[PDB]
């Protein structure tokens, strides 16, 4: 690419960057509970889990 | 005296499956396997096995 002719037209060379992009697929492994555990709660609770 | 006898046959196993283990690197040029990769001049002659 000539800068000087797109510098002609209108265009004007900006910064320059890199396109450092995906990697290896290195994986792991969680567990999502979705009900919570009360403990502290067994005396007034009624029965709103259900 | 068995300790002196069998450290001539325990060291070069050794020596041997560690340039085994030198040879071989763990990279991955572009959208590869990540994995395997063998230098050709590190091995000198092999067959597939
Ligand atoms: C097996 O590989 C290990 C690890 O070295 C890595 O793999 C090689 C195949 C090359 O690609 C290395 O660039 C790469 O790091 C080798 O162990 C290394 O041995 C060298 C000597 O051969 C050690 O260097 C010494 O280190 C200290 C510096 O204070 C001084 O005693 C010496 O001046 C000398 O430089 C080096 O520390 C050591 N470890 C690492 C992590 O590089 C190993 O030699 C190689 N092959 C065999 C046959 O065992
Ligand atoms: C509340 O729960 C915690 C954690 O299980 C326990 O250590 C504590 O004794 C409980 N307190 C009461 C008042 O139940």
């Amino acid at each position: 690419v000539d800068f000087e002719r797109l510098a002609s037209i209108g265009g004007i060379k900006g910064h320059s960057k890199l396109y450092k992009i995906k990697g290896h697929p290195t994986t792991k492994d969680i567990v999502i509970k979705l009900v919570p555990n009360l403990n502290n709660l067994t005396v007034c609770s009624e029965m709103s889990i259900d | 005296g068995y300790l002196n006898l069998i450290n001539a046959v325990i060291i070069p196993i050794s020596q041997s499956l560690e340039l085994m283990r030198n040879n071989v690197k763990d990279g991955t040029p572009n959208e590869n396997i990540f994995g395997a990769i063998v230098a050709g001049a590190a091995l000198g002659i092999a067959t597939a096995a």
